[PDB]
């Protein structure tokens, strides 16, 4: 067909500007099945999450081990000096968040989601991944449209293509084994990757789609984002960073959301386990 | 100048002959540790290909996937390159949408193909940034990589020498050597390979070498 390649060097605009039906809200609009999974399980999380909770700390100092039960996912975007080029919280370098002790807090068998950026990062953010016991497993792109701005907004280090992309690496720790551990992952719901338009010059947020595919993948409901902001908190979720203005969080009370009664996973309906895709039999 | 090609075991045939190339690109057979309708190299074999000598300054291109994107950054350092970009292959269906349905991965399903960029030494007479390291384009007939990443290259680096090992007949062209066993025969018009090809393999069996 066309050369998307060959009509960005001609007008500027992105080959992922021309995939079609990319949103979230929209996005199994004409697939009514696809569109009933997602609802239904969302309606799960919904049902289980625990309340917002959230606590300004400075994650360099902080004795990591003070947040507290272990955590079933934990989502992390250290800001890199890379996102800045405007300064103005600590930018970390990947010494310093390879220094940080994550295993002492992620649950014996659990997931990591590490914004890497889209230079040294998905090297060095493979190492801290080895240092802190996960395995790689998948790799999630943040894939960036130019649609609203055409065409040649670039460049940073030695590179010799346009950077379009962020990398967002997940890893596993433990063991968990697809065909038994249906009650802590829902495997295959959502694909690795995410795309959305480029944000405004100095906007460094992450797409809210990377906390869907994390919600979906795991039915552990402690979830960790280190290095939140405030316009990040979410229910279901405790979020941890400098710049958060204010804090709530209270590790007992938030422990005793998890405690008998409760479980620490969200449990299924009858419903979901009939939609979501399954291994057929050996 | 024309396409080139040479069919042959990677593993086997006697890279020394073919000179250095600006551009290295192969997609390659990884033992991905997964059950594939078709035969792998093992990572002894990987590693031990000898990429170094087809290159002292230039591009590296390879494809990884699995395993071997941890994989493929060793053999990278075991080559002799620093990784300086990865490209994706985004796969689009006929309406240009991304399949999200099926169990297309382990954990996630897959909606990309990656590739390694890597540099060895020193180049010049490269054109950076001209192409995003995003690839769009639908699945087409037996291709493994998408076709566009021939253009991205070349004009990356134009009018340099280039090399691809296993590639297919489809993958043939101008300015490019391929080496694969699906190749048909031999096929050299660079004088200077063809000298050498026949000083090595007087008889044109290129067979394992006499350990
Ligand atoms: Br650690």
């Amino acid at each position: 067909h066309n050369d998307y390649c060959q009509h960005f060097v001609d007008t500027g605009h992105r080959p992922q500007n021309f995939i079609r039906d990319v949103g979230l809200a929209d996005r199994f609009e004409e697939y009514p099945k696809l569109r009933e999974l997602i609802r239904l399980k969302d309606e799960l999380i919904a049902k289980s999450n625990t309340p917002p909770m959230y606590l300004q700390a400075d994650i360099e100092a902080f004795d990591i081990r003070e947040l507290t039960p272990k955590f079933d996912v934990i989502l992390l975007e250290p800001p890199l000096e890379e996102y800045y080029r405007t300064a103005n919280e600590k930018c970390w370098t990947w010494d310093d968040i390879m220094k940080l002790e994550i295993d002492e807090i992620a649950a014996p068998r659990s997931f990591i989601f590490l914004w890497c950026g889209s230079g040294e990062g998905l090297d060095l953010g493979r190492v801290c991944l080895r240092k802190w016991g996960y395995r790689r497993c998948e790799d999630i792109c943040w894939i960036k449209t130019n649609k609203n701005n055409p065409g040649k907004t670039t460049l940073d280090p030695k590179a010799v293509f346009q950077r379009t992309k962020e990398h967002c690496l997940m890893g596993i720790k433990g063991t968990v084994k697809r065909s038994t551990d249906g009650d802590f992952i829902h495997a295959n719901v959502d694909i690795d990757l995410i795309i959305t338009e480029e944000p405004e010059i100095g906007n460094i947020e992450k797409p809210v789609e990377i906390f869907h595919i994390i919600e979906h993948f795991c039915l552990g409901r402690r979830r960790l984002h280190l290095f939140g902001r405030d316009s990040t908190i979410r229910p279901g979720w405790l979020t941890v960073g400098p710049t958060l203005t204010n804090s709530n969080y209270n590790a007992e009370t938030y422990a005793s959301y998890f405690s008998a009664p409760n479980s620490y996973l969200t449990g299924c309906t009858e419903e979901i386990e009939r939609l979501r895709p399954k291994s057929p039999p050996p | 100048f024309p396409p080139q090609w040479i069919c042959c075991d990677i593993r086997y045939l006697d890279v020394s002959i073919l000179g250095k190339f600006a551009v290295v690109m192969a997609d390659p057979p990884w033992d991905i540790h997964m059950e594939l309708p078709y035969g792998t190299l093992t990572d002894d074999e990987m590693r031990r290909l000898n990429i170094p000598v087809l290159q002292d300054d230039g591009f590296l291109f390879l494809w990884v996937t699995g395993r071997a994107m941890e994989l493929g950054r060793e053999c990278l350092n075991l080559w002799g390159y620093e990784r300086v970009d990865e490209i994706i292959w985004v796969k689009t269906n006929q309406l240009q949408r991304i399949i999200r349905t099926g169990r297309t991965g382990h954990w996630l399903n897959h909606g990309k193909e990656h590739c390694l960029v890597g540099v060895k030494g020193n180049p010049q007479g490269f054109n950076q940034g001209l192409d995003c390291d995003v690839i769009v384009a639908e699945v087409r007939s037996t291709s493994h990589k998408p076709d566009e990443i021939y253009g991205m290259i070349e004009r990356l680096s134009p009018g340099t020498r280039k090399i691809e090992l296993f590639g297919r007949p489809h993958n043939v062209q101008p300015n490019w050597i391929t080496l694969g066993n699906q190749l048909d025969g031999i096929h050299l018009l660079d004088p200077d390979v063809v000298a050498r090809f026949k000083q090595r393999y007087p008889d044109g069996i290129i067979s394992k070498p006499k350990n």
